[PDB]
RNA sequence: UUAAGUUAUUAAGGGCGCACGGUGGAUGCCUUGGCACUAGAAGCCGAUGAAGGACGUUACUAACGACGAUAUGCUUUGGGGA
RNA sequence: CCGAUAGUGAACCAGUACCGUGAGGGAAAGGUGAAAAGCACCCCGGAAGGGGAGUGAAAUAGAACCUGAAACCGUGUGCUU
RNA sequence: CAAUGGUAGGAGAGCGUUCUAAGGGCGUUGAAGCAUGAUCGUAAGGACAUGUGGAGCGCUUAGAAGUGAGAAUGCCGGUGUGAGUAGCGAAAGACGGGUGAGAAUCCCGUCCACCGAUUGACUAAGGUUUCCAGAGGAAGGCUCGUCCGCUCUGGGUUAGUC
RNA sequence: CGCGAGCUGGGUUCAGAACGUCGUGAGACAGUUCGGUCCCUAUCCGUCGUGGGCGUAGGAAAUUUGAGAGGAGCUGUCCUU
RNA sequence: AUGAUGAGGUUAAUAGGUUCGAGGUGGAAGCAUGGUGACAUGUGGAGCUGACGAAUACUAAUCGAUCGAAGACUUAAU
């Protein structure tokens, strides 16, 4: 059966990805929390 | 269809009283003196 | 007097190794070897080798010649188990315990 | 008779193939059950060979596979020709037997009693 | 000898004690790291390109520090001592 | 105040394994010895192991390495059935 | 001389664990833990001896508390029982030769069988090194394994026109 | 109102729908109507078969009595008298 | 089901094969004749024939191993 997450590099990097989070202030937030947390993969 | 209770060590060891391997049907080989299975060809020599 | 030989972390579940050792307990060395080499089980090759080592140990370390040796006592006890899983149905996973065995054999001359 | 844990078409095929291979090699290694069941087939083929008339040749062609043996000096001849020219003569005077069976110890991968079926 | 009567033995295995092994990681002891504070500094970093990264850099080479194409470091002034 | 199920989530390459499309969620894991002196050689084995000899105060301190409980699994047996 | 069953519950006296203050002590001539024992007190519990153990720990008085577990379909970690039971995930294999410590399971060969609008050839998306040649066998392969999409070593992707 | 870890699932008692009736309404009625996922690898006792051990004062091969126990146990028509 | 039960292990018919037969099927192959051919006829109730009946050691039950008594007291008759 068709399950979820039919992977796609382009959409993955479009809906997510550094420049997309840097396009909205709320996007800028999640990077802020992820650095405060010391995350290694930020977007 | 599930065990209503534990099988104690006593019951366990009791059930497996008859669960054992038998010593092989081995006889001495007439050409080499090493043991072989009866009615089989000796694997050390290769006789009868 | 007594020669020792041990095999550790053998990859056979101890319930299965003990079935073969329940035959060579207290028999002579030659008869014991003939049993192992002819019993058609999985553990048998690995035990025939622990016995072999004991007997070699006896000759090379005590001058205990192999014609008079008897497996004084031979046993097997649990070892460091390896834990694995099997993907079963409806997303559930069941466990599989790959067990091991610490095989011991001591052969004696019956003497002091 | 025995079924050998197998269907009818797959057994018919296995029995005839095993008989052919025996005829090629004159002694093979297999499990007891299949030796006990190829015994009769190979014995009956040799009977079809002890007559050599064209009818028996044509009829034995049913069972044997078509194989080629390279003899000494690069001489070539098929299973039918072997059966009717090199094995008919050997057993012209014997009135049965044609095969023996020598049990061997169990194999490793299973507990199957391997045996060697050989043309006597 | 025969009648009548009575009673061992057995242990395939089990139980209880005891001895000796394994498995396992409690406990005891220990500290590299934490927690709560006190006293005094300090309480702005960015277009002079920040904070955070990515790639790199060694004799050989992955990781971690350090470093940046002058890269596992360069200069200088002082401290020191194989 | 805490001594490794505690004390930070994190004493140990931890916001890391890992999980989620993503916000996010989020572990488990310290201890050989004083010194590495980390077991020259020999023996069985293809090897893993082992058994001697040697190192060391100690090697049931041999690297999964301090102490090593209980559940649990064995091998003997004195008394029973 | 009288009293002493007891649940919700009230009252009193106490036993134990960690730490602190002071005093007095014990410790490689072997501390704490651990194990055993046929010992002592009315109880919570306290000693003694013998083994393992290889450095800390008792006693008196008094202070403080993360102070006492058997149950919460409690949490974490180990190990059981069901049991040598169910399962071994659509299918055709047989045999000769070789390789090895070991072979139904690896290599070669013959025969046989299955697909064949496809289990065949391409190419996208996606995965990223699984690709190739040597070597290995702990682990992963639902068995075995000398084999491999596994491990170790060294390699491999070449565009003016796709 | 024996028996669903032996079976079915038509009725009834989930979510859909529809008619009559009641309710302004959401909805309702033991009023109808069409449709509607029946899981479980048997540990113990029990029961039907089938083995091994031991005891029956020696070790054996065969034939046995029967203390008990179980199974059967029904009945029609015609003719004759 | 397995184990048991039963028929046998060479001083042997237990099973296989060989030979003969029962039963089943129904006119094998190759020839010759006739037909343009599709075919037909004689050989020849032929050929084939798993379990069913009998004979025959031709092949396999070759070699060997393990378990298994020495008989209690007491009393009464003998
Ligand atoms: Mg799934």
């Amino acid at each position: 059966v068709k399950r979820t997450y039919q992977p796609n590099k382009r959409k993955h990097s479009k809906v997510h990805g550094f420049r997309k989070r840097m396009s909205t202030k709320n996007g800028r937030k999640v990077l802020a929390r992820r650095r405060r947390k010391g995350r290694k993969v930020l977007s | 269809a599930v065990p209503k209770r534990r099988t104690s060590k006593t019951r366990k060891n009791k059930r497996r009283t008859h669960f054992k391997i038998s010593v092989p049907g081995m006889t001495e080989c007439p050409n080499c003196g090493e043991y072989k299975l009866s009615h089989r060809v000796c694997k050390n020599c290769g006789s009868y | 007097m007594e020669a020792k030989a041990v095999a550790r972390t053998i990859r056979i579940a101890p319930r299965k190794v003990r079935l073969v050792l329940d035959l060579i307990r207290g028999k002579n060395a030659a008869e014991a070897i003939a049993i192992l080499k002819l019993t058609n089980k999985a553990s048998s090759p690995v035990i025939e080798k622990v016995l072999m080592s004991a007997l070699a140990n006896a000759e090379h370390n005590y001058d205990m010649n192999t014609d008079e040796l008897v497996v004084k006592e031979a046993y097997a006890n649990e070892g460091p188990t390896l834990k694995r899983f099997r993907p079963r149905a409806q997303g559930r996973a069941s466990a599989i315990n790959k067990r091991t065995s610490h095989i011991t054999i001591v052969v004696s001359d019956g003497k002091e | 008779y025995r079924k050998l844990g197998r269907t009818s078409d797959q057994r018919k095929a296995m029995l005839r193939d095993l008989a052919t291979s025996l005829i090629i090699s004159e002694r093979i290694e297999t499990t007891e059950a299949r030796a006990k069941e190829v015994r009769s087939v190979v014995e009956k083929l040799i009977t079809l060979g002890k007559k050599g008339d064209l009818a028996s040749r044509r009829n034995a062609a049913k069972t044997l596979r078509n194989v080629e043996i390279l003899n000494e000096d690069e001489t070539t001849q098929t299973a039918l020709q072997k059966l009717f020219g090199e094995i008919a003569e050997r057993y012209t005077e014997r009135q049965g037997g044609y095969t023996r069976i020598l049990k061997q110890g169990p194999r490793r991968g299973d507990g199957a009693e391997s045996v060697i079926i050989e043309l006597v």
